[PDB]
């Protein structure tokens, strides 16, 4: 209708998207291994009426031409892959990560996923799963008669059989490092998958190739700064205020145009 | 410029602004002719060295 | 002298609200 | 309705579940044979607006595509079956257990 | 910033990234100038007030 | 050479003064109001010209 | 549009700048050496209609003519250069200043900066810097075998060497005073640079030439009176409310002028 | 949005970091060998409006030019290495350092760390470790036939055997001094590795070379005095509250600007 | 130090939109 | 766009959609030239700034 | 009019912003672009520095 109303409508969309991101970040506190999301905006087309160059006379040049511009297209959303605060959970099946790296997982479809959540489990077969039956990889089988499981900072997992006075080594839990942590696609279930923005996964032992270490009895908390989220909430609410006010102003302009 | 001033007898302090725009550092090239004599004169070509905009009415010193 | 550390902290942040009228009159 | 309203709905539901679990824990202090509980959480869908791969031009690649994402689904309430301390009831008809096992 | 046509544009936006090759690109995959290829193993990235 | 410094870990925000925008937008609505009234006055004048 | 709306616009801008100053002071508590800021306002033009003199008749004079006037232009923001509270940081590497004076610093560009911050540090080459490799003046190098670094109230820095029982004089730490402390142009980083209004810098040893003493083991706190900032913030909130009421009244005047 | 909103957001971040480090410090009260960590801040940009020079006439100078300023960027959370108190554990294998000095430890990954905690132990192979396999340099092996172990205040550790009534020295436990005690980076377990910011660690025997003394049967408690850090908590909590008040004031600010 | 781990842990979910007042602390 | 008769038309419109054959058509079924066939089970379709 | 430079701690002078006063301001002929032009009824432009 008016060139102003479309611009204000894009502004409403941008503030709504940013509030969506804030709400998702806010709600996923107390979700282990969650990475705060941050939306990055970017303006669309500038429809030019007079080119910024475009010499008018033989001496004049017309500095700073007239172009109007529209829109606030949300160009991306990054994800902050910083180390989350560890907390002492005192459970032997909670393993957290100190440094870059992801646990690998086999999805039921056969393709591989990745996750930074160590709140593991043992299923009715004794294998190592994660809250959804997702077999960690490479498969780790805990013998039935084990009384404890110890997962060292080197990822070398061993169990203590009854009777035998030895922690028989039951496997090695290795991490995976990507070149672009932010580029991983999130599929829910606190699981990521491979995509060409991430790059080829580099599987490695914890400690080497820049991978992290493993802390048994710790859980990695979501790095959601409540203070920043709340100030963002205030600002987004006020920006939505202002943009709806712009829509209202253009609407009144149009209605007085119509009345004539 | 500071070296020339010091040679002429003016010693500018090392720490100074010295933001001038009426001078340009140049390279001068000449063709020494065969059998050149001491008192003779030759033509020279002066080319700007730094970021000088122009050398319209300059003087080579 | 601890009373002055708060009695005058109250009446240095209340002897200004009454001018500018963000009055609650009830937390007083 | 509003895309953020459903996400905040899930957030309130998740936090209410967490507080109810904690209140159940704190209500069963001094209840024999009780085991502590701990809620484990999990996020739902991420609606793709731009696929994080998905080259735009012939050279560029568009890192970190735009995903809105929703929800905080509570995936479990694990019951920490950790052994509880023993106290002297001096009663012939009360037996505690040290270690694994359950009376059938 | 280097556009796909090979021409160069200019941006005051610091929302940088790293793509699958280690180059700094800016929220849209535009490879900045001068090229900066982060090594695959890098743990920390720092940028001084002088830009090194 | 006069260029700025670099601050890592920060992003520069838009320099939009919102209060100025709201008062400007009130001004623009009232200016459009006035010019529409001018159009209406011309229209009514041209009316009683045709009715003549 | 309307003169009322322009005057009120300037009023809103002035109150906004005042609130900006108050917010910056408020955020910068607990920042060592920070100096409070105070905004000085200044009304704009007075558009005369009847001149205050301007003899009407051949004997009368028209006292106190009519002039309308506009605007509240904020003319300046002075920086209160008063001594802050010293606190016992108990570090052998933090030195505050008691009285006038700044630590001179050589920037990477080489131009002279100045800081009232004593959180000195040592780089990999052993010298004295300030939290970023800003090489303090004059050049000072702490020897590698130094154990305890004392900064005397006179300003001499000496180190306790390996084996030898002598705190060898290793350098001089001397201050700089200006005629106009308020004129220094802050450039962030807790740094002030000389400007043509501060006056030429005068270098001298601490305690002499009017400069202050050096207190080793202390840090100077920002001289931000929190309650004063609170009262200022209440006042500016009231003033902004009032000016918005003025804008509203002018707008309603205009609206029923047009509805006419 | 609004300038004051951004500035107060930065302030809220800064004071949240203050309270975070204070809470971490309370988390380690009564834990021997802990150092009171402190946060050092830094102001960001100063938006120049009128230059503090800016000759406004042929002669007028306009001192104290207007400039606004933003933000409270925290440069660091430095590690205060000050002397703490000593408590009587009455254990010969627990040693406390009085004055300057750091315990050399050969890290299990093969590097060097240091700690101001001397609750050493003896393992199955006789190496002198302290709660985590922290071996000192030079390597000291306690004879297996030892009866009593005594560590002298000068750094000499010795053992007694059956029959022979002679306290033959078995090892030397010397201290390590730093030019900069703060720049050390922790690698957990109160171990701090040699850093480019700490200066060259000089290996020096206790008593001589200007080092401190060794107390047997004593352990160095954390220097976290409850009273001082409670005072810090009260001040920082006030700062946090007032900054949040500035944020909400800018909110009410904008709300009344929009109800316009 | 019973009511100190509770006190230090209270200063985490501090909610700058409604924080501990000086009176309450 | 390929008209049903056989010639070509040109539209400044993008309200596209995919028919049963996976062809990229334009809101009225006229195939968009050159032909583009979206595979049967595409999770997401992206059209970059250079039209690929 | 003056400017500040990259560390030179004094504004280097760049120029003067003169104005002109006319005997009869209402007589200037306006030509568009918010520009007036000197006429026979405006008199000669009396150049001067501001404030005098």
């Amino acid at each position: 209708m008016i060139s102003s109303l479309w611009i204000a409508k894009t502004g409403l969309d941008a503030q709504q998207t940013n509030m969506d991101v804030i709400a998702n970040n806010l709600a996923n506190v107390s979700t282990n291994g969650f990475k705060r999301q941050r939306a990055v905006f970017e303006d669309l087309l500038y429809q030019t009426i007079r080119q910024p160059g475009a010499q008018s006379s033989e001496q004049t040049t017309l500095p700073s031409g007239l172009q109007i511009g529209t829109g606030v297209r949300p160009v991306a959303t990054e994800r902050l892959h910083s180390q989350g605060n560890l907390s002492q959970t005192n459970n032997s099946k909670d393993v957290a990560i100190k440094g870059q790296g992801f646990f690998q997982v086999m999805l039921p479809d056969g393709t591989s996923a990745y996750t930074r959540d160590g709140s593991f489990q043992v299923d009715q077969n004794g294998q190592l799963v994660t809250a959804g039956g997702f077999q960690v990889q490479p498969a780790i089988t805990i013998p039935a008669n084990a009384l404890s499981i110890t997962i060292g900072r080197d990822g070398v997992v061993s169990v203590t059989q009854q009777g035998q006075a030895a922690p028989v080594q039951v496997g090695q839990l290795n991490l995976t490092t990507f070149m672009n942590d932010t580029g991983l696609e999130s599929i829910g279930e606190n699981l990521y998958i491979e995509t060409q923005s991430s790059g080829a996964p580099n599987e490695s032992t914890p400690g080497l190739n820049g991978a992290g270490l493993l802390y048994q009895g710790y859980v990695e908390t979501s790095n959601v700064n409540v203070a920043e989220e709340l100030v963002n909430m205030i600002q987004v609410q006020r920006a939505y205020e202002i943009n709806s006010k712009a829509v209202s102003t253009t609407d009144q302009m149009l209605q007085k145009l119509t009345q004539l | 410029l500071n070296n020339m001033l010091s040679q002429l007898g003016i010693t500018v302090p090392t720490g100074t602004n010295m933001q001038l725009k009426n001078v340009a550092a140049v390279m001068v090239t000449a063709s020494y002719p065969p059998f050149a004599r001491q008192g003779q004169t030759i033509d020279v070509v002066v080319s700007s060295m730094g970021n000088a905009k122009s050398l319209r009415g300059g003087t080579l010193l | 002298d601890l009373q002055s550390s708060f009695l005058t902290l109250l009446v240095a942040q209340l002897k200004n609200q009454d001018p500018t009228n963000p009055l609650q009159n009830n937390e007083l």
